[PDB]
């Protein structure tokens, strides 16, 4: 209730969403209480830091509403840029149908000049689904904390939190 | 003629390809399989001992 | 990690856990009888002592 750590969130590449969140400790700092003087502090620094991940959870992602979602479709999760580049073509489409089958062999075009180029659109067909492509994890779910463990069992509780988890159903 | 014996049940498979489908379900359909990929089936790593 | 006789295959079996300070990795190589798995004070393996 009054000392958690910091939620940490853990992943499944392929699939895109994250299993579940967990604590923090082969780096958690040693608990055994220094004194008086020093126990405001280790509490203190803490304190603040709990801050710096619960103001960047609003900010790098809109806050949580489905908290594990796999049918998940694309606004801040980003889909590939959609930029072609067109070029043009040695020989002309029309203007070798005069020659090669009459007598003269074919082996801008320095033969007869013409200038025509179609663009089509490189973007994906349709838009991005299910989980996140290639590296977008980060912005998606920022580790974040729940400072008050199970405070209110029967209603809600931590649900996606668990890596033994779907959406479906709970268990 | 009448002399006494036991039928012997042996079978034979050949070429065939010991085929399962890694289902509950026992249905192989789809990459993305009926208990290949489920609740806790897709799993961190656990010892396998068979 | 103990690994027996004549095998080539060993892998490190842990899950998802916390890693916020790492520098990179390092490995070598020791004997079982020279040395064991140390946190007693004269524990049943010690029979080398070069």
């Amino acid at each position: 209730k009054e000392i958690p750590t910091p939620y940490m969130w853990s992943y499944q590449p392929q699939m895109g969403l994250a299993a579940g969140a967990a604590q923090d400790y082969s780096t958690r700092i040693n608990y055994m209480s220094a004194g008086p003087h020093m126990i405001s502090r280790v509490n203190g620094i803490r304190a603040h830091r709990n801050r710096i991940l619960l103001e960047q959870a609003a900010i790098t992602t809109t806050p949580r509403n489905n908290l594990n979602p796999r049918s998940w479709p694309a606004a801040l999760v980003y889909q590939e840029s959609p930029a072609p580049t067109t070029v043009v073509l040695p020989r002309d489409a029309q203007a070798e149908v005069q020659m090669t089958n009459s007598g003269a062999q074919l082996a801008r075009p320095s033969f007869t000049p013409r200038q025509a180029i179609l663009t089509l659109q490189t973007s994906s067909s349709e838009p991005r689904s299910g989980g996140i492509g290639t590296l977008q994890f980060i912005e998606e779910f920022v580790p974040s904390v729940y400072f008050n463990p199970f405070s209110g069992p029967p209603g809600h509780y931590p649900d996606q939190f668990i890596p033994n988890f779907d959406a479906v159903k709970d268990s | 003629t009448a002399v006494d014996s036991i039928t012997q049940k042996k079978f034979l498979c050949d070429r065939t390809l010991w085929r399962i489908p890694f289902s509950s379900n026992f249905m192989s359909m789809g990459a993305l399989t009926d208990l290949g990929q489920n609740l806790l089936y897709a799993n961190s790593a656990h010892a396998l001992d068979m | 990690y103990p690994i027996p006789a004549n095998a080539t295959n060993v892998p490190i079996s842990i899950p998802s856990r916390n890693w916020a300070a790492f520098r990179g990795w390092a490995f070598t190589r020791l004997k079982t009888k020279e040395t064991p798995s140390l946190g007693s004070g004269y524990d049943p393996y010690y029979t080398y002592s070069g």
